[PDB]
């Protein structure tokens, strides 16, 4: 009934927009313009005024000032309608036009595309309220990611230096990455995420640039979070035996460790450290002045198992009424990951029973399998 | 082939079936329940192709044989149930249904949930296709009804259970079974009636979806769909109740910001912080606490709100003070108003009129205090023209501000009778717009015996219509109607076919707004105003006399009479701006009327190009997207100064009180490219003031209320004003340009001060994301997407929603919006 | 000790350390340098970059002793807003080969500890837990 | 309700655009001379040689521009352009004078795609697939109808799972369900095999991987079929020998591509394991894979199956008895079962006599035991 | 012309000014070896009906594993006189990066051939060369020697009655996708050592030369005992040589051994 409904008018929607199509007719081959008019004759005219190239200036030699600009052609300009001489700046993108080129207009920096897709803008789709198991590791990671920023001044009057730097670490599985999602999700500052394979790279040199544009993108930005994943891949034990040909990796993180903290401020960077396996991690990494207040994440107790269990059940479908203590009891010694899979278990034995009700009977179904496999 | 197993399962089935032809020992009974035990193992078993059926198909035949043959009895039901499954799987369209199931009522237990399914649309289909007869046949579809909604209720098929309700004509029904787990589903379910195909015939959605409100007892939703069924008598009705004095207020404030007028006096308990809140006496102290709260009181040069260090006729010097106004609303200029009103005083020119004092009284809007005692030391004396200031200034502060005192309305009142043509015009505007929606009776006694205009000008009578069409705001109040019946008999043969002539048209559909079916005797009091004139605001007459509608009857006959080629296509505008007043809600179908639009535009006329924007204004108001920005600016470059003035204004509303980046920096490269136009650079400084009305904090919207509410005054306003821009070159490039003061009364803003118990601000953090549409998703949906923690003083978007927080407090409302309280009363934290 | 032949990248740092070393040691009087180098893998260098003219005046940072700790903790504890009551020597005594930054990081961890609550005072032994069955 | 929404907004796009459409066509005119018109100002729009590189773009109306000769040089846009194509790394069209971004085209991609894909609907269906039918109902559970029903899920409330492995010993058909399952399903199966993404230098697996899976999310939501990973990583051990400390990296991206940080599309992965107890134990985490079956080797009704179905294109004879090869009760594949089918016709063939014989079926069972 | 014959890779004029294309510009002891490869090749060549009751496919791929001189030719030899099909030869590296963009069209002439001369024997000796085991960088994202190799596949895979045979020197180094199922599937090795197959390759390789009767090859063979192939092509060069030295042309059995004892 309903669905010969919907075959028939999505039948009609097909159909109409075929006719469309087909009628008007609107494609683009190769280029296109589909967008009516787009007219451009003064764009062309201000891009004669216009489409500038670009260089790196290097030096502003006097105090009419003498700017060192570099290319495929060396020059020395200077002068410009543009204001602000150089920005208070000298290694920017000058973007200067030609023609006796002195007419410029600032631009940001060049960086890679590896660090340019990593700063991961989006934000994931988690919030606080949602974390059960970990209250005092959760309490732990908000007070010292959010008091720094949140009505900070209280946490300035003590006199007490802020804490910059937390470690995830614990079992395969607990809530760790979505904490991090969450954090990412509630802060309002430049937040970064890090995969450990990406600084992994063909040789030398790759690794400690891409670690060092991060580093002053961070800098640049008014205040970063920053959110190394795999650390365990990035980052080991220093001795050599025969990692003589393997040095690389090492190399890397002595620089990752020198921008983290140097002869010279690290900035208000906030550095957050997953981890399951937290021996490894070298000790001059692990040293507290750069990862401040490590957290533990263990396997949540029946209080934990019960609040993420009726996290999971937050899906509608389920029974009426469901003894989520009890699930916890009959799972000891679960993840959180594995409450998540127990409820999937549930859905597709409601599924494979053709039921639209998630029972506490499909539930403990879900368990005992689980648990035997 | 087969499975041995299954082979002898049919063998034995069919057996039994031939040995069925009679009722004796194993026949009847005990065969039957075997046949019954196969059918519940079926419906226990997946949906894989039941072994008993797809081959018992002669069967079905030989099983209704015998059901013809055995005499009544135990039997005649018992074999009905395996004839219905039978049914099910192959045929038996209606029988089935019946006969069986008026055996074994309900209790579906051997038949799982598609046989419920298709015994619902069977029962639904079956009274779709019986028409008003059959009422014999009716009450056994009654008790069917009663049967299957609280197992639907119970199992999770709620929305089957609304399906079947709704197709059935049963919405007094589930009154008896809803519970207070799926009161929410249901109400949501019932809002969500975009098609609403009882509506036209009545309001049966609202009605039971009222009653559910009322007997649970939630009343700010309660009085929201009493507010969307137009019946203030309803309205009275649930706001009487005031069994709780936090839920009172709640609503009150709801009533309030609404604008609807609340009638009671010294009688009730809470009274007077009802009636105040009602009134909205608190709206400006409340705004001007949270502008303090992250303080934005710095008056900006209309170059700065610019930018033009980045590179003085009437004309620029009115367009700055507009640009001023927008960006400064009601924070109090003081200092940079006192600047900017000597400056456009000295340039008091031609049109350098009382349009600048207007805009101090936007300055100073809702500032009763402020804005009255600054106009009132620093106005009126000699120039008319500055008088009328000071009254329209008035009209402006007073405007969505209620309070028994008239300092508008006596005023204006005063002044309405003097001769000055201009200046009459002036006060009767500010009268309108200063009670704009209050649809009270004295200043329509008051202004209907003066709309007689035979010794004023047609402008004026027209802005008279234009003031009764705001207080009236759909009541199709009468006299409004024989006001403007005398006005048509007042009517010349050319004056129609001159300029303004659309204001009367405007006022009557302002007075029959959307009604419904009072439609068809506006139609005919369309055809009583059979003068010599081009139709065209006919049209208009009709189009904005039928408004707030989903559906596209209307739509098409418009879509149509557009259509026939007109090679005096503002009739053809008009259609298009119907259309558009039409389809306001649904988002679907508000991006695809903006793309019948776009359509329009490209394979249309230079007058249809003209209209379209201001049409997709009208759709995309203050929700400036990026492909809407691109269409306005790409036809707002266009060659046509008419359209490019449409466009460019049009960009200026999806923009207002919005303030992107993106948007401004657009704005100001075409300001740069229309370097040499006057009048395209006038209107695009208007762009930038709408671009930052109030610095982004005021935003006038239709809709209303998670998309729910429609905004009756503020659809008045804006229609005015996009009837006037209709006609760009002669409405508005010339005397009269004050229909955009009328849209800052229409204003309003959006934002969530989390004023708890005695108004007290309590904070709060609060999680803010773009709505998701809660209906049909998963469980309880995130409706907050991109969770952005901002405490109380947000201001929300125009399509984001929020969530406040884990269990702090009890928020009054699950809609927040504007004025909330929040109960200090979490169960546990 | 540049003899190792692993393989390349290996042989580029070879020559930046061969340049460094030629910097200073070739024919330059480079008196108007000073070097200061510092390393962790003390062990594992290059002989010839080793010293004597290169490297010498090898300072040793050992670990701090008792008093040193003492010394670090108050030194960091300058500006904290410690109340007048403090066992800072045998807080010392408790670090238990607490060499590095670690004092640091506890003072600071201590001021957490205390703004828990909005308290001035050090408590000692929740000290030592913001430090950090069977028998016992 | 919902059903009424979309109908009646359905109808309305009918009627609406048909009908204004076919009036305006009935009045065609003012049409074709605007499109005529626009195209050729579009082609006025310099044409001359012209070629653009997309280095990155600043916003609307504004990007860099590079060339061979590395003009890197900025230039604003012209609207003309399709706009949004704008991808960095593409090929843009730039006039010869002004280098007006005005046209981009690629039109060509790494082959990779081609490469790991390769016959994406095999000779081998379900049919072809000889019994495991309890295996074959849970991957589709698992893989097909949270795809060609994707319904079921979405109105119940929970996500289908992500990560499906397959375990058993060497040769139980594991390769043959994911063929059948490629061919079944719409979506671009992807084949992958454990001794490929070994790279001989640091970064190169873990970056192919990442290609791999990104690859995977964008050109369609369909299976990753990861072969053995045993001879991969094998848990995290003590990380001291170089190569395994650069596997182990390895693992530890797919790990973050199985379940990360940010997102995961429709695309599921299917792993084929022929030891499991070896795998990293966080690997398996029941959040990322999920529904490990058992893939052991066939009993003797499973055996005549497989010998049925690998025979259906084999003209057994008369004499030819199927039955003294299911008579051996050891490890016989489906792989082995085929090698029987495969050594038996050779034989026939070799000695000449076009129809097989028992005892040629025979002599393929004893040089096909290894053991 | 509308490029109406112009394919995507030929030479056209530019005008200097205002860019525009203008006047296009134009362009023994071998005998197990030897049997199953006759087998092989053969069999399902000449009687395709051999496997229509058995339901399977004709064989299309065989691939030879030689030691450097041994083998690898005298099979071919033997298989392109004692077969009637064609015997088209693409042998040694064919399709090196020598000449890239165009490889992909000479492999597409390749298979036009094949296809016209049906059956066809397409050898293709040495595949080390271009057929390097697929590994390393590229692995379907390289526009080289990959990417040819990704395009022969996808061209095999189907071959109805032609078929290749790929050879070269070592094993070690193989493609799992062509190795794969309809591609070239069987494969054979070669024996280094033969007294009679070094005494046979010693006469033909030094068939062209001006020899002198009164010359006992078979006992040139036999004191060659350790020798490969082309070594053998090696010896007679030498012997060449020497007999120039000798500056006479009658190249004798002590410019022979001489030769011989010089290579070993
Ligand atoms: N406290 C928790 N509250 C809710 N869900 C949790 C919690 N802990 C774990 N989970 C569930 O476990 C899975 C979280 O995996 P996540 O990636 O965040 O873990 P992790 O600790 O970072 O470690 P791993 O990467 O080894 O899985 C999801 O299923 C999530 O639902
Ligand atoms: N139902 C079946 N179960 C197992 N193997 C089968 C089945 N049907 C056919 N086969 C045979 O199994 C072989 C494939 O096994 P494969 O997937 O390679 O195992 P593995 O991947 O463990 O090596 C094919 O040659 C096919 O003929
Ligand atoms: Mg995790
Ligand atoms: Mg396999």
């Amino acid at each position: 009934t309903y669905s010969r409904q919907i075959k028939q008018v999505e039948d009609d929607i097909q159909q109409l927009l075929k006719k469309i199509n087909e009628l008007t007719g609107i494609k683009e081959s190769d280029t296109g313009l589909a967008p009516p008019a787009l007219w451009d004759l003064a764009a062309d005219k201000q891009t004669l005024q216009s489409e500038q190239p670009l260089q790196v200036a290097r030096c502003t030699k006097i105090i009419k000032y003498i700017i060192n600009v570099k290319q495929f052609a060396k020059f020395v300009v200077d002068l410009s309608d543009q204001v602000a001489p150089t920005d208070i700046e000298e290694g920017m993108r000058v973007g200067v036009d030609r023609n006796k080129y002195q007419i410029h207009i600032p631009l940001p920096p060049k960086i890679d595309p590896t660090v340019t897709m990593m700063q991961v803008e989006e934000k994931p789709d988690v919030t606080y309220s949602d974390v059960g198991g970990c209250k005092e590791q959760i309490e732990k990671l908000r007070e010292v990611v959010e008091t720094p920023l949140l009505h900070p001044e209280r946490f300035v009057n003590l006199g007490i230096e802020p804490p910059k730097g937390v470690l995830l670490f614990g079992p395969p599985g607990t809530g760790k990455t979505l904490c991090a999602r969450a954090v990412a999700n509630r802060t309002d500052a430049c937040f970064i995420r890090v995969i450990g394979s990406e600084l992994v790279q063909k040789y030398v040199g790759e690794g400690a640039r891409m670690v060092r544009e991060l580093f002053e993108m961070a800098r640049t930005k008014k205040a970063c979070l920053i959110f190394f994943d795999e650390i365990d891949a990035i980052g080991g034990a220093r001795f050599d035996d025969g990692a003589g040909g393997d040095n690389e990796v090492q190399r890397t993180m002595l620089e990752l460790i020198n921008q983290l903290d140097g002869f010279d401020p690290r900035g208000n960077i906030k550095v957050l450290m997953a981890t399951n396996r937290p021996d490894t991690l070298d000790p001059a990494l692990m040293r507290p002045g750069r990862l401040d207040r490590k957290i533990e994440f263990s396997l949540p107790d029946l209080e934990g198992r019960t609040h993420i269990f009726k996290i999971h059940a937050r899906s509608m479908s389920v029974e009426r009424d469901i003894r989520f203590e009890l699930l916890a009891r009959l799972c000891p010694n679960s993840t959180g990951a594995e409450i998540r899979s127990v409820c999937t278990e549930a859905g597709m034995f409601a599924i494979r029973a053709r039921r639209k009700i998630a029972t506490e009977k499909d539930f403990l179904e879900a368990v005992n399998k689980v648990i035997k496999s | 082939e087969l499975s041995e197993e299954d082979k002898q399962l049919q063998d034995e089935l069919e057996m039994l079936v031939e040995r069925l032809g009679e009722k004796d020992t194993s026949l009847y009974r005990p065969a039957l329940e075997e046949l019954r035990r196969q059918i519940r193992s079926s419906t226990t078993s997946m949906t894989s192709v039941p072994k008993p059926l797809k081959f018992l198909r002669p069967h079905y035949g030989k099983l209704k044989e015998i059901y013809e043959n055995m005499a009544p009895g135990e039997n005649k039901r018992f074999a009905a149930d395996i004839i219905s499954v039978l049914a099910m799987t192959m045929s038996g369209e209606r029988e089935c249904l019946k006969y069986r199931l008026v055996g074994s009522q309900e209790e579906l237990a051997s038949w799982g949930h598609e046989y419920v399914r298709h015994l619902a649309g069977e029962v639904a289909k079956e009274w779709q296709e019986l028409d008003d007869a059959e009422k014999v046949q009716r009450e056994p579809l009654l008790t069917l009804v009663k049967e299957i909604v609280p197992y639907n209720m119970a199992h999770n098929a709620e929305h089957e259970a609304c399906d079947l309700l709704m197709e059935i004509e049963q919405v007094d029904m589930l009154e008896k079974d809803i519970d207070e787990n799926a009161y929410a589903k249901v109400c949501l379910y019932l809002t969500s009636c975009v098609n609403y195909v009882p509506e036209p015939e009545n309001s049966a959605l609202l009605r039971c979806a009222l009653g559910v409100f009322r007997k649970f007892s939630r009343f700010p939703e309660a009085l929201r769909l009493a507010l969307m069924l137009n019946d203030m008598e309803l309205v009275e009705d649930i706001f009487t109740s005031c069994k709780d004095v936090v839920v009172q207020k709640q609503m009150a404030f709801m009533l309030g910001r609404h604008g609807v007028f609340l009638e009671l006096s010294e009688d009730v308990e809470e009274y007077e912080d009802l009636t105040e809140i009602m009134s909205n006496v608190q709206l400006n102290s409340n705004f001007l606490a949270l502008a303090r709260e992250l303080d934005i009181m710095e008056p900006k040069v209309p170059d700065d709100i610019y930018k033009t260090h980045l590179e003085d006729s009437a004309r620029m010097n009115l367009a700055s003070s507009f640009v001023n106004g927008f960006v400064n609303a009601a924070f109090g200029q003081d200092k940079l108003l006192t600047d900017d009103g000597n400056k456009w005083l000295y340039k008091n020119k031609d049109h350098g009129m009382l349009s600048a004092a207007a805009s101090l009284g936007m300055i100073l809007l809702w500032d009763v205090d402020g804005g009255l005692t600054q106009i009132d030391k620093y106005l009126y004396s000699s120039e008319d023209y500055i008088k009328s200031g000071a009254l329209l200034a008035c009209g402006i502060v007073n405007s969505g501000v209620r309070n028994e005192c008239d300092p508008a309305l006596a005023l204006l009142s005063d002044y309405v009778l003097h001769n000055s043509n201009t200046m009459r015009l002036g006060s009767i505007f500010g009268l309108g717009l200063a009670y704009a929606g209050s649809n009270r009776e004295d200043v329509l006694t008051l202004l209907l015996p003066v709309m007689g205009d035979s010794k004023s000008s047609m402008e004026v009578a027209g802005v008279t219509a234009l003031a009764c069409g705001m207080i009236a705001v759909g009541s199709c109040n009468g006299d409004v109607t024989s006001t403007i019946l005398q006005t048509i008999m007042e009517k010349s043969e050319t004056e129609l076919k001159d300029t303004y002539a659309r204001w009367l048209p405007l006022g009557l559909g302002l007075n029959h707004l959307g009604k419904g079916e009072a439609i068809e005797a506006i139609l005919a009091a369309l055809e009583v105003v059979s003068e010599p004139f081009r139709s065209f605001a006919n049209t208009l007459v009709d189009v904005c006399a039928y408004a707030g509608s989903g559906n596209v009857l209307k739509v098409q006959q418009l879509l149509h009479i557009c259509s026939e080629h007109f090679d005096m296509g503002a009739h053809q505008g008009v259609a298009v701006l119907g259309i558009a007043l039409i389809a306001m809600g649904e988002e679907i179908g508000a991006e695809m009327a903006l793309r019948t639009f776009g359509h329009l535009l490209r394979y249309g006329e230079p007058t249809l190009r003209r209209a379209v924007p201001l049409a997709l204004a009208l759709i995309s108001v203050s929700n400036p997207r990026l492909n809407i920005l691109d269409t306005l600016s790409k036809f707002s470059h266009d060659a046509d100064p008419e359209v490019s003035y449409n466009s460019i204004f049009a960009m200026g509303m999806v923009g207002s009180g919005t303030n992107n980046a993106r948007l401004a920096a657009m704005l100001r490269q075409l300001a740069q490219y229309h370097a040499k136009d006057p009048n395209n650079l006038f209107m695009v400084r208007l762009a930038q003031g709408l671009t930052h009305l109030g610095k982004g904090t005021l935003t006038l919207c239709p809709y209303h209320s998670d998309r729910q509410l429609m905004s009756q005054v503020a659809v008045a306003g804006l229609l005015t004003v996009l009837v006037s821009f209709l006609d760009v070159r002669n409405i508005i490039l010339g005397k009269s340009h004050y229909v955009l003061y009328g849209l800052v009364a229409a204003m309003q803003p959006r934002m969530l001060v989390t004023f708890d118990e005695e108004l007290r601000p309590l904070p709060v953090s609060v999680r803010v994301g773009q709505a998701v549409d809660v209906v049909g998703q998963a469980g309880k949906p995130k409706t907050i997407t991109g969770f952005q923690t901002h405490t109380t003083p947000v201001l929300l978007a125009h399509g984001e929603r929020a969530e406040l927080a884990t269990e702090e407090f009890l928020p009054v409302t699950p809609i927040l919006e504007g004025f909330v309280i929040l109960r200090k009363n979490p169960n546990y934290d | 000790k540049r003899f190792d032949s692993e393989k390349a990248g290996d042989r580029e740092v070879q020559r930046t350390m061969l340049e460094l070393l030629n910097q200073l040691d070739g024919f330059q009087p480079n008196t108007q340098v000073k070097v200061i180098a510092a390393t962790n893998r003390v062990d594992i260098l290059d002989p010839a970059l080793l010293r004597s003219g290169r490297l010498d005046r090898k300072i040793e940072f050992p670990m701090p002793n008792e008093e040193a700790r003492a010394r670090i903790m108050q030194i960091h504890s300058r500006k904290m807003n410690v109340s007048p009551d403090v066992n800072y020597e045998e807080l010392a005594r408790c670090t238990d080969d607490f060499n590095g930054a670690q004092c640091k990081a506890v003072c600071v961890e201590a001021g957490m500890i205390a703004l828990r609550r909005g308290a001035t005072e050090l408590t000692h032994e929740d000290y030592m837990e913001g430090i950090l069955q069977y028998y016992a | 309700r919902l059903k009424l929404l979309k109908l009646e907004r359905i109808k309305d796009y009918l009627l609406m655009e048909e009908e204004f459409i076919r009036n305006q066509e009935q009045m065609k005119p003012l049409e074709e001379k605007q499109e005529e018109e626009r195209s050729k100002v579009d082609d006025l729009r310099g044409t001359p040689m012209s070629v653009g590189t997309l280095e990155e773009i600043i916003d609307d109306n504004h990007a860099i521009v590079s060339t061979s000769v590395g003009s890197e040089h900025y230039v604003s846009i012209l609207s003309f352009v399709d706009k949004d194509l704008l991808e960095p790394g593409c090929s843009v069209l730039l006039n010869h004078k002004v280098h007006a971004v005005i046209g981009v085209l690629m039109d060509d991609t790494d082959p990779l795609v081609t490469v790991m894909k390769v016959e994406k609907a095999p000779q081998e269906t379900y049919a072809d697939i000889g019994g495991l039918d309890n295996q074959i109902q849970e991957i589709k559970e698992s893989v097909e109808l949270p795809l060609t029903h994707p319904e079921y899920y979405e109105e119940m409330g929970i996500k289908p799972p992500k990560g499906v492995i397959l375990y058993g010993p060497p040769g139980t058909g594991k390769t043959l369900l994911a063929k059948a399952v490629a061919n079944q399903t719409s979506a671009t199966f992807l084949r992958v095999v454990g001794s490929e993404l070994i790279q001989k230098y640091l970064g190169d697996g873990p970056k192919l991987v990442r290609e791999l899976f990104r690859v995977a999310e964008e050109h369609a939501p369909s299976i990753v079929f990861i072969d053995e990973i045993d001879a991969i990583g094998t848990k995290r051990y003590d990380s001291n020998s170089g190569g395994e400390r650069e596997i182990q990296r390895t693992m530890l991206e797919l790990l973050n591509q199985l379940d990360g940080f940010d997102s995961r599309g429709d695309v599921k992965v299917i792993m084929a394991t022929n030891r499991i107890e070896t795998l990293d134990p966080a690997l398996i985490r029941p959040g990322r894979i999920d529904r490990k079956i058992e893939f052991p080797l066939p009993d003797e009704k499973t055996k005549k199956r497989i010998f049925q179905i690998h025979t259906s294109r084999m003209t057994l004879a008369d004499d030819v008895t199927l039955d003294d090869l299911i008579m051996a009760k050891d490890d016989l594949s489906g792989a082995d079962i085929k090698a029987i089918c495969t050594e038996a016709g050779l034989m026939a063939l070799r000695e000449r006599r076009m129809k097989v014989t028992n005892e040629d079926f025979k002599k393929s069972k004893e040089n096909v035991l290894y053991k | 012309i509308d490029i109406n014959d112009v394919t995507p890779n030929c030479r056209v004029a530019l005008r200097n000014d205002s860019y525009t294309l203008h006047k296009i510009l134009p362009n023994g002891g071998l005998d197990k070896q030897i049997k199953e490869i006759k087998e092989v090749i053969e069999l399902p060549v000449k009687h395709p009906e051999l496997f229509e009751a058995l339901g399977i496919a004709q064989p299309k791929g065989v691939l030879l594993y030689g030691p450097p001189g041994t083998g690898k030719t005298l099979l071919a030899r033997a298989v392109a006189h004692h077969t009637d099909c064609t015997f088209i030869r693409v042998s040694g590296s064919e399709l090196v990066q020598k000449f890239i963009g165009e490889g992909a069209r000479m492999v597409r002439e390749l298979f036009v051939m094949a296809r016209e001369h049906a059956p066809s024997i397409i050898f293709m000796d040495e595949i080390d060369s271009i057929g390097s085991s697929r590994l390393e960088g590229g692995s379907g994202g390289d526009s080289e020697v990959q990417r040819t190799m990704l395009e022969l596949l996808n061209q095999l895979d189907a071959t109805k009655n032609i078929k290749v045979i790929m050879a070269t020197n070592r094993i070690d180094i193989l493609d799992s996708a062509l190795l794969r199922p309809g591609r070239i599937d069987r494969k054979i090795e070669f024996p280094p050592p033969n007294e009679e197959a070094r005494l046979d390759i010693l006469k033909i390789h030094s068939r062209k030369m001006n020899l002198t009767r009164g010359i006992n090859l078979r006992k040139i063979a036999e004191l060659m005992p350790g020798a490969s192939g082309a070594e053998v092509k090696g010896v007679c060069t030498e012997a060449g040589m020497y007999a120039l030295r000798e500056r006479r042309v009658h190249v004798t059995q002590e410019d022979f051994e001489m030769a011989v004892a010089k290579v070993m």
